[PDB]
């Protein structure tokens, strides 16, 4: 019937290896939410005696979730995630604390920097304290991977630490290899107002021109070896000008009305 | 709850000094700490003697982590005047790693004063020194000079190698608190810099912006002025 | 007193444009006298910039 | 025939009118301005003469027109602008 | 805590207050009209 | 915090003597 202990119910034969199917976990977790309704209602408010219900009201929703990062139903698996959030974050000493707690965490925090959205790592960080309710030991990579992007290092950024747990962290660097070259390439952009093809390959990481070409559309950058790296670096020299007095003056009509009103 | 608070012009001082002491909090963590060090360092004036103490406390402490972030390399004179150095010795620590910028030192303070942090708040903001630590640096040495070498860089600060030192810059020119634009041909890394302001508007945009914030106080003072002396007249004053 | 000399400059404007159809149809006078004054107007060229002023007023409204 | 944004042409520009080469142009409008049938400057940097005087042109009709456009499209922005300084502290003008 | 005089308070809107309105509105063309003479005292 | 200078000094006094011979 639920996802709890023993093979009497259901979801939990997909959590164990006794359905090998990735999708079939993922799948079984819609039905699962009706069986859900009677033991999520009760410990959304905590209380001792909700202690019982809490345990497997999260064992449903993470089981599934967890399954998902595996074939990459990974939207999913983040609507998913934020019940168990508010879970972990309290209802201190009624057992959110388990092997799952600190698995779901870490799945999560690696998916902020999958969409590359740095300042929502910070905020997230914070509101479980994610760093210190399991502590950074697999929880480690996403932290210290996302400080390294932050800080511009692209060789010091770590993914053999994202391995140390396999616990479906194994199957976000797939899409973490993905990110670093991302910002890398950005950076570029920002960096030259215009500098030769052959030193900024061995930077990018890329030497083959289908690769150049990959991230170039994204970057609106035009053709393989050649790029125009010089967009963002135009976009300062404006301040140059004086001729057109209106707006580059700026707050004209703002401070004379209130003038005329104090005198 | 901060955005939604249009905090009025007419409170108490203590009132003040606490609102914009919790909005620097929540704008360290989040990249935006040119405003919070602002602020925190404007609560610390404006907050009392002795209603305050609490909070008060927990400002001076708070802000010299934020200051950092920003880049700025906080005085030695800080510490000393209000007295409380003793209290303030670990964040001093920090300040002396953020400077040198090797990541070693930083690393093992974090974790051993990890306890202390947390309690007062910083321990999410002394993480993202880390990004910092370089940052404040690499400032010092591409504002002051024109073309360096990233070699200049990764020597001096410390840094695994020029290359490393050449990634790092570039992602700091984008988020553009220290502005410069990087040239690796040769390999240098370039001040910007016009060496006149008065053929741009810079120097009339920064009077402009006081005459805003002048007005600002003068709309202020003309309301706030009669309002007590009314109000005693309606209730009869000997 | 700004607002009175920009109207003022409206009103000139109306009578001579119906009048430079007048004499195009018509091959009403020319006058040189206004053929040059409009030119003038156009040739000169404008160019306006940088201006500024004081803010030291806050502290005095402060001070009151 | 160009409105009151521009009275500056290229050196270049001219020689393409006149049909004459660019060096022969260039000593050519210096004796105009010599003599005063024109006034500006020269900005052989840049390469322009600046016009800024202008003298009463050919009486045709389409000249009676060119006077025409200016002051219709001088009659539209007086009218916007007039507004914006109404606008300002209508509070008071007392 | 709560208003001591719950009958004046439902009374009030429909009494005191209807009344006042047009007394008030005469206290604002004053407001106007001080503004005005002190511009023109100022001429 | 503290100036670097007074660190200096020392070693910036010696400096110049080796340093004119050494580098045009």
């Amino acid at each position: 019937l639920q996802a709890a202990a023993g093979m009497y119910e259901q979801l939990k034969d997909e959590w164990n290896r006794k359905s090998p199917n990735l999708s079939k976990c993922g799948e079984e977790l819609g039905r699962l939410k009706l069986v859900l309704l009677e033991l999520n209602f009760l410990p959304t408010t905590g209380t001792k005696l909700t202690k019982q219900q809490l345990i497997l009201a999260r064992d449903i929703l993470e089981i599934g979730a967890q399954w998902s990062i595996l074939c990459k139903d990974i939207p999913s698996f983040e609507r998913y995630m934020a019940q168990l959030k508010c879970y972990y974050f309290d209802y201190k000493e009624q057992l959110p604390e388990s092997a799952y707690m600190h698995q779901l965490l870490g799945l999560n925090l690696l998916f902020l920097l999958s969409q590359n959205r740095v300042a929502e790592f910070h905020t997230e960080l914070e509101r479980l304290p994610a760093k210190d309710i399991q502590t950074n030991v697999y929880i480690k990579h996403p932290v210290s991977l996302e400080q390294y992007l932050m800080e511009g290092s692209y060789n010091k950024v770590f993914l053999a630490k994202g391995n140390i747990p396999a616990e479906s962290y194994t199957f976000f660097i797939d899409i973490l290899l993905d990110t670093i070259r991302d910002e890398i390439a950005g950076c570029i952009e920002k960096a030259y107002e215009k500098i030769l093809f052959a030193e900024a390959t061995r930077i990018l990481f890329f030497s083959t021109p289908k690769k150049m070409t990959d991230y170039a559309k994204k970057r609106g950058w035009l053709l393989g070896p050649n790029n125009y790296y010089s967009f963002a670096s135009q976009q300062q020299k404006p301040e140059d000008s004086t001729i057109p007095s209106t707006e580059l003056a700026r707050q004209v009509i703002e401070y004379a009305r209130q003038l005329e009103m104090i005198v | 709850l901060v955005s939604k608070s249009v905090f009025p012009e007419q409170a108490n001082n203590n009132e003040w000094a606490r609102y914009l002491y919790y909005t620097g909090r929540i704008k360290a963590i989040q990249l935006e700490y040119s405003e919070a060090r602002r602020t925190m360092t404007n609560a610390l004036r404006k907050a009392p003697q002795h209603t305050a103490v609490g909070f008060k406390q927990t400002v001076h402490k708070l802000l010299i982590v934020v200051e950092l972030l920003l880049g700025e390399i906080p005085d030695r004179l800080q510490f000393r005047q209000p007295s409380l150095k003793r209290s303030l010795m670990p964040y001093f620590l920090l300040t002396q790693a953020v400077r040198t910028g090797n990541l070693a030192k930083f690393n093992q303070v974090l974790d051993q004063f990890g306890e202390k942090f947390q309690t007062d708040g910083t321990y999410t903001l002394i993480i993202r020194l880390r990004h910092n630590v370089i940052k404040t640096g690499v400032r010092m040495i591409s504002l002051s000079y024109s073309r360096i070498s990233l070699a200049d860089i990764a020597q001096k600060l410390q840094l695994d190698s020029p290359e490393d030192a050449e990634f790092i810059v570039a992602k700091a020119i984008r988020d553009g608190v220290i502005e410069a634009s990087i040239n690796h041909e040769k390999g240098y890394v370039q001040s910007k810099e016009m060496i006149d302001i008065y053929s741009t508007r810079e120097p009339q945009l920064a009077f402009h912006q006081r005459i805003s914030f002048c007005l600002d106080i003068h709309n202020m003072s003309v309301k706030a002025m009669r309002f007590p002396p009314k109000s005693y007249n309606k209730d009869l004053e000997s | 007193n700004q607002v009175h000399g920009l109207k003022g400059l409206n009103s000139k404007l109306l009578d001579i444009r119906t009048y430079l159809e007048k004499v195009a149809s018509g091959k009403l006078p020319i006058n040189h006298h206004i053929i040059y004054q409009l030119q003038d107007v156009f040739n000169l060229l404008p160019d306006a910039s940088l201006q500024e002023f004081v803010k030291a007023f806050y502290l005095k409204t402060n001070d009151q | 025939t160009r409105p009151a944004n521009h009275r500056q042409l290229t050196f270049e520009e001219i020689a393409k009118s006149a049909k004459i080469t660019v060096n022969k142009v260039e000593l050519l409008v210096m004796k105009a301005l010599s003599v005063g049938l024109v006034r500006g400057s020269i900005d052989e940097v840049d390469k322009r003469v600046h016009m800024t005087w202008v003298q009463p042109r050919v009486l045709d009709l389409q000249q009676i027109k060119g006077m025409k456009d200016r002051l219709e499209l001088w009659c539209t922005d007086v009218k916007s602008m007039e507004l914006l300084v109404e606008h300002q502290a209508q509070d008071i003008l007392t | 805590s709560f208003l001591g005089p719950e009958p004046e308070d439902l009374e009030d809107l429909y009494s005191r207050y209807k009344k006042l309105q047009q007394e008030l509105e005469f206290l604002e063309v004053q407001e106007e009209y001080i503004k005005d003479e002190q511009k023109n005292l100022k001429k | 915090n503290v100036e670097d200078d007074f660190s200096n000094q020392l070693r910036a006094e010696l400096e110049k003597h080796g340093y004119k011979m050494e580098t045009s």
